[PDB]
């Protein structure tokens, strides 16, 4: 067994749960496997997450700057190669927050 | 500045979130002292994305 | 959080536990959010199955130059449990006896109090023990495993049966509460929301199939669109498994509200539909709009004391899983699962048996495979699919069998449903275990008893256990 | 409401409308709107997906279908992609009357 | 009336489900949201109105903002992009009537 | 000259500004406002991304479909074929059987990942209408799923096979499959298949890229311009540039060279150009295997299985064999199985052409080979085993960092004929070091010994003191 | 609101019925997905309905509030309101008026 190549054998899956009570209204979906109601326009793209939304022509885009150090002191921010980049608008520090 | 990085770090550091939180019922040292074996041990488990 | 525990533990030759101490310390991170209610979780299932006279559980939640870490379905609750069937695997290994049965005999019973003395009503782990006994033919297949074992130098077997308790409700009690907030409009059409948030575990669904029972409509007439602060404030998060709970009785509560005001025009037309109703109330000027709410009651626990409930109620569920793994490469299959699980009368048992799945192959993942690196300076290496390995397809129990425990009604649910997203994640150390038993008999075909297995088991840890000619020479020629 | 910023994939309309008080509409002619620069589409009573009647008490369409009623009487919609080219393509929208 | 503003709808499809959003200057949100839903042939639930405010409505706007918002609508539920209609104040005057 | 032209769910795109930085994912989503298709990873890894390709391939004169990664596609490279992405294949008011199937068998929870499982499955449907549950699991290698457990999905789609308490769902309602009624494929790229193609330029904000036409093209460029730089199927350069920060102001895609894309059957082995794609490697050999005596199939046997646990159908189909030779990643899984088996490389410039036979000094330090920097990588020879030659192909299955310290092994032994004496012996090594490695401490101790437990143990004693 | 000064009236209304300043209350916007099945803005009644509507919802906000009041007469507002929220009492009503 130690020089066999992997192998998979066929896959047997099995799901029990109960039954609704038989006098259960057709229209009582409580206790029946109704499928998540969006699953169709996922499956399709069509549900619409954050990023999907589309853009305001005036949309500007965010970029986080983090820390490559676990504990230090900050000592100087230079950002004068960061404002040569087109499109650049500004640098958010703590000092702008209001 | 001096990191700390690790929970062994951590606990020789005294660098804690606020004091031990604590449950205890019955009489352990009865427990031990009566108990056919003891073992002790230790474990880490691993976090995750 | 990562987690280290140190356990002491004191049993008789029966297996039967009689003194307990265990130390938590987690990895907390640069900013404290949720660290310390997670460390409450894992106090709070220190015992995971098991009645202990004689119990002591610290956490010390340690602050670090890390990110900071947060909630992951089981808060807590999953790493103090593993702790707990760690050290019970070495009761059962100590005495001489099979596992399933040292497990059997430290279950609590019905009515027992908890080490934070809460009382354990509808006590369904008994039955979900004893179904997947039967249903995984257990001990027919600790057999067939012993059998591979002697016939195989080099692949080895393993099995194991996990039991799991998880307390249901926020550890916070005013967390329990939410809302809901309901229109009719005039063509009977109705627009539905709550404070819970949809991110695939089918909430939304299943409000909508509450509401659909409550008004007496079909659910083609209800529409959830999204969820709101300007509908709903001062919402919970959508978190600690409870928000079908907290939201179902809320929606509940203001569909009532809409069926009171509609009854006048119900009796004076009892045949006529739904929409002549809707149209009748409008044009009496009534309010076709209701707010609902819901708060869970009777909460709180003391440290101080040790009095209170923090929960509800609990989850149960049990999960058999067995594994073959190569000894020397440490890879490994998952052969096959099963999981009977107690969600009450399940609202939705599609959806149900969808999150036992998710859940349990999360905690696959958590367990075996999924290991973040650091750095010594304390940069995260591990950064994407390339370096982090979730489960894939191919990794998924070959055989996998889940049951919905039948005929067990919670009655202080909605429609007597119960909780159902994090309690079965636990329940993969059923894989881990049934690791460290193929481990073992590997460890004794060459040829000390209560060897280290740290979570998660990778390959790593697999290989590197299984002490043989080869790993004796590359640590040592 | 005009204030609000526009999406990035925004369309204008410009609606088209009868220059009779009361005729039959005989014919409707696109062919020139299609030239306009950003023309979309022409839209008419045929586009509209369950019900052309609306008002108040249920006796309006919302796009002219076979008579028009007032000069005014909305007829259909031309969409493109700004404004300037919707009332371009507007006056391509030659419409023929029968008083 | 001779509102200043004169009559603005914005029309957002979201794509799902039939669901769609109206910014519109209007004095009845409850009629824009019906006549919208019966043209597409969806129940009210899916259709949304919001009203920041008005540049003036007087009456006019209690129903003849709806001849904007429907042709609108459809235009958003046809090309499934966001439509904006701003009457010119010619417009307005000739298609919306008065007293 | 200079437009980009493609097609994307029938509809033709004309892009006369293409910015080679583009991706196929960015452009669908912001630029044609298609955002069916995700963004999961932005490295291959999750499948979220997935789409079909549809081309006319000129080199067997038919048309062929295949899945790959948008996040990782420039649509530089895309000229003249044709997208489908999920909006293409149907919506809720007409659900294509693979979409009616994950919704309605519970196979789409937070429905993320829903979109390129359903290209992914959709893709293998066009490739084999009637596939067995095999082929189906294989079909998302390069899908991740976090919320179902993956069994919803594959128990849905096991209805497409031929080889397949109430009911979760009912398999009965589903409708039947057509594959009569997908998308013609653009009888415009079947005009334009007659055209000779020409070379292209596009120029961006800081890169430019030049679409080679032939190989006079691109030994020109890369003479007079060796810092040009080859791009196939971007899986490593996608990857340098998007997260190691990596600029390459000149690019040069050879993908359409004929030299670069051919199959020779020679007298020592088969010999792929350097820009086949994995996947056509992968069906040439396994062609090659299920015809040929095992005797002769050993090499091709090792490639078969390090392939095998290798990205998906995503990668493969575009991950060329050449980029992962010359990337040289200490962690490539075919480097070390080429060194074991001596695969032999054919490098040319503008007026050179020579051969080396891959040995420990093709790859002379970290992510270095010995190519000078006007050289391309033309072809590789994987040689038939002779007999009494044995291979066998190892790897790691467990990754921690981006690319060192993962076991992947070739090895190989040649036996003296008649006897079990060892004539050759070749034990190479990925993750063992800042490159792939032979063992040539321990092998040259084992020629003329007998295979026995003394040649087990001497070895294993040498690769300790040696590794 | 179109430049009647509706919105002013009803901050008015709810200040008062609820005894806080202007400041705290803000009216956004109208929308069908907050109050349904709207009468049009005309027949100047629009203060008259939508003032009793208000004063309606403030006075069920007011009753919720009452315990905390009792326990607590002078402490302000903001600690009448964190001491329902976190005893699980709802802060959000509707109001109506015929
Ligand atoms: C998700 C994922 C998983 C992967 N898994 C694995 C794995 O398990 N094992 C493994 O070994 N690899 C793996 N890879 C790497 C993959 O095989 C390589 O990225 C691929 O083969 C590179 O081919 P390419 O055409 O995409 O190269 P590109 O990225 O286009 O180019 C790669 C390099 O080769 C150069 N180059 C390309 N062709 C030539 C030529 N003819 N002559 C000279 N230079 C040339 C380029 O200039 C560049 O430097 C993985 C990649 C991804 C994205
Ligand atoms: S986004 Fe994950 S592979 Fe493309
Ligand atoms: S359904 Fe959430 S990632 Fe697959």
């Amino acid at each position: 067994s130690a020089t066999l190549l992997f192998q998979k054998d066929p896959p047997a899956n099995v799901q029990l749960f109960q039954e609704v009570p038989k006098d259960q209204s057709e229209e009582d979906m409580v206790g029946r496997p109704l499928p998540h109601l969006a699953a169709n326009m996922q499956a399709s793209g069509e549900a619409v997450y954050c990023d999907d939304i589309p853009r305001y022509e005036n949309e500007l885009s965010l970029r986080l700057v983090t820390s490559t150090r676990a504990h230090a002191k900050i000592t100087s921010i230079d950002t004068s190669e960061a404002k040569k980049v087109p499109g650049f608008v500004c640098f958010l520090t703590a000092e702008d927050v209001p | 500045l001096p990191a700390i990085i690790t929970i062994q770090d951590a606990i020789n550091n005294n660098s804690f979130y606020g004091s031990e939180i604590k449950i205890e019922k019955g009489d352990l040292k009865k427990g031990f002292s009566e108990a056919d074996n003891v073992v002790s041990g230790e474990l880490y488990i691993g976090g995750q994305e | 959080h990562p987690f280290l525990a140190k356990y002491k533990v004191g049993f008789m030759k029966t297996g039967t536990v009689v003194a307990l101490e265990v130390a938590h310390f987690s990895n907390g991170g640069n900013t404290e959010d949720l660290s310390r209610s997670i460390m409450e979780r894992a106090l709070f299932h220190m015992d995971n199955a098991y009645k202990i006279p004689n119990i002591r559980g610290t956490g010390r939640i340690c602050k670090t130059n890390l990110p900071s870490n947060t909630a992951f379905r089981g808060f807590g609750g999953p790493q103090g449990m593993l702790i707990a069937e760690y050290w019970m695997s070495e009761v059962a290994i100590t005495c001489g006896l099979p596992a399933e049965e040292v497990r059997r005999k430290n279950m609590y019973k019905e009515g027992d109090l908890t080490h934070f003395n809460q009382k354990l009503e509808g006590f369904t782990l008994p039955r979900c023990w004893d179904e997947c006994i039967a249903s995984s033919q257990y001990l027919a297949r600790k057999r067939e495993v012993e059998k591979f074992n002697r016939e195989n130098c080099w692949k080895k077997r393993g099995l194991c049966i996990i039991p799991t308790k998880f307390g249901i409700s926020f550890t916070l009690p005013f967390l329990n509460q939410g809302g809901a907030l309901v229109h009719v409009y005039t063509d009977g059409s109705v627009l539905l929301t709550h404070g819970g948030t949809e991110m695939g575990q089918g909430l939304h669904t299943k409000m909508v199939q509450v509401a659909s029972r409550a008004l007496k409509i079909p659910t083609s007439k209800i529409h959830i669109s999204e969820t709101s602060t300007n509908t709903v404030p001062n919402t919970s998060p959508t978190a600690a498994s409870a928000s079908a709970d907290l939201n179902g009785q809320g929606v509940y509560e203001a569909c009532q509200t809409i069926l009171k005001r509609l009854e006048p025009f119900k009796k004076k037309k009892p045949t006529g539909p739904w929409e002549a109703w809707v149209m009748d109330a409008y044009t009496s000027a009534v309010s076709l709009s209701a707010t609902g709410f819901y708060k869970t009651p009777n909460l709180g626990y003391s440290f101080e004391t040790n009095s209170g409930n923090p929960f509800h109620y609990f989850s149960y569920g049990v999960a058999c899983s067995e594994v073959e793994i190569d000894c020397l490469t440490g890879d490994h299959k998952n052969l096959r699962t099963d999981i009977v699980m107690d969600v009450g009368s399940s609202l939705n048992p599609a959806i149900d048996i969808g999150q036992v799945e998710g859940a349990f192959v999360q905690g696959l993942g958590l367990f075996t495979m999924e290991e973040l690196h650091y750095s010594p300076e304390g940069s995260l290496h591990t950064r994407g699919p390339s370096t982090y390995k979730i489960p894939a397809f191919g990794s998924i129990p070959i055989e996998f069998r889940v049951s919905l425990l039948r005929d067990c009604p919670n009655k202080r649910a909605i429609y007597a449903s119960k909780a159902v997203g994090e309690p079965p994640l636990f329940l993969a150390s059923s894989i881990f275990f049934a690791i460290k038993d193929a481990i073992r008999a590997a460890r004794a075909q060459h040829g000390k008893q209560l060897f280290q297995l740290d979570s998660p088991a990778t390959p790593e840890k697999i290989r590197n256990a299984c002490v043989d000619q080869f790993t004796t020479l590359c640590v040592t020629g | 409401c005009d204030d609000i910023p526009r999406y990035e994939n925004e369309l204008s309309l410009r609606l088209v409308t009868s220059t009779r008080a009361h005729a039959k509409i005989t014919s409707i002619d696109t062919s020139e709107a299609k030239k306009v620069p950003g023309f979309v589409c022409f839209l008419t009573a045929e586009d509209v997906p369950n019900s052309n009647a609306t008002g108040l008490f249920n006796d309006e369409t919302v796009f002219a279908k076979d008579e028009v009623t007032c000069v005014g009487h909305i007829i259909g919609a031309v969409v493109a992609d700004t404004p300037e080219h919707a009332q371009r393509a507007a006056r391509g929208v030659k419409i023929t009357y029968e008083d | 009336h001779f509102y200043l503003e004169t009559n603005c709808t914005i029309a957002v499809p979201k794509g799902e489900a039939g669901e769609m959003e109206l910014f519109v200057s209007t004095q009845n949100t409850m009629k824009t949201q019906s006549f919208v839903a019966k043209m597409l042939g969806v129940p009210d639930n899916r259709i949304v109105v919001r009203v920041k405010r008005m540049g003036g409505g007087f009456g006019g706007k209690e129903t003849r903002s709806t001849v904007v918002s429907t042709a609108l609508a459809l235009a958003a539920h046809k090309t499934g992009r966001p439509v904006r209609c701003m009457l010119d104040r010619d417009e307005d005057m000739l298609i919306t009537g008065g007293r | 000259a200079d437009e980009l032209v493609f097609f994307v769910n029938g509809k033709k795109v004309v892009e006369k500004n293409a910015d080679p930085e583009t991706t196929l994912l960015v452009y669908l989503r912001r630029k044609l406002g298609l955002c069916g298709t995700k963004l999961g990873c932005g490295e291959g890894g999750c499948g979220a991304c997935t789409v079909m390709i549809s081309k006319y391939d000129r080199l067997q004169n038919k048309i062929v479909h295949f899945s790959v990664n948008a996040c990782l596609a420039p649509i530089c490279s895309l000229h003249h074929v044709a997208v489908t992405t999920v909006e293409g294949i149907g919506n809720t008011q007409k659900l294509h059987p693979v979409q009616e199937r994950i919704a309605r068998s519970h196979g789409s929870q937070c429905g993320f990942c829903t979109p390129g499982i359903v290209m992914s499955m959709y893709t293998l449907l066009r490739n084999q209408p009637e596939p067995t549950v095999e082929e189906i699991e294989n079909a998302f290698q390069g899908n991740l799923c976090r919320c179902t457990g993956y069994r919803p999905i594959l128990q849905g789609f096991r209805t497409f096979a031929k080889d397949g308490s109430p009911s979760l769902f009912n398999p009965e309602d589903f409708k039947p499959l057509d594959p009569t009624q997908e998308p013609i494929f653009p009888p415009e790229l079947l005009r334009l298949k007659d055209t000779p193609q020409k070379k292209l330029r596009f120029e961006g904000e800081r890169v430019t890229w030049i679409q080679a036409s032939t190989m006079e093209e691109l030994l020109d460029l890369k003479a007079q311009h060796p810092d040009a730089k080859l791009v196939v199927g971007n899986t490593e350069i996608g990857i340098e540039m998007k997260f190691k920060n990596m600029l390459f102001p000149l690019i040069v895609c050879p993908a359409w060279i004929p030299e670069l894309n051919s199959v020779v059957h020679g007298p020592e082995g088969i010999s792929f150009g350097a820009s086949c794609p994995l996947s056509l490697v992968e069906s040439v050999l396994a062609e090659e295997i299920a015809k040929l005596p095992e005797q002769k199939t050993e090499v091709f046997r090792g490639v078969m299985e390090q392939l095998r646990w290798f990205a998906g159908k995503q990668v493969k189909s575009v991950a060329s064999i050449g980029g992962n030779i010359i990337t040289a990643s200490p962690i490539s899984d075919l480097n070390p199985v080429f060194m074991a088996s001596g695969a032999k490389l054919t490098l040319v410039s503008r007026g050179t052409r020579r051969t080396v036979r891959m040995d420990h000094t093709f790859f002379p330090g970290y992510r270095k080979t010995l190519l000078r920097p006007e050289e391309i990588l033309l072809s590789i020879e994987i040689p038939y085993s002779k007999e009494g030659e044995f291979f066998s192909a190892f790897k790691q299955a467990s990754r921690r960092e981006n690319d060192i310290a993962k076991v992947t092994s070739g090895m190989r032994v040649l036996f003296k004929p008649g006897t079990i004496e060892v004539q050759e012996l070749s034990l190479c090594f990925g993750g063992m070091a800042d490159r792939t490695i032979s063992a040539l401490k321990t092998t040259p101790k084992q020629l003329s010994k007998s295979w026995n437990e003394e040649l087990l143990q001497s070895v294993c004693a040498g690769l300790a003191e040696e590794l």
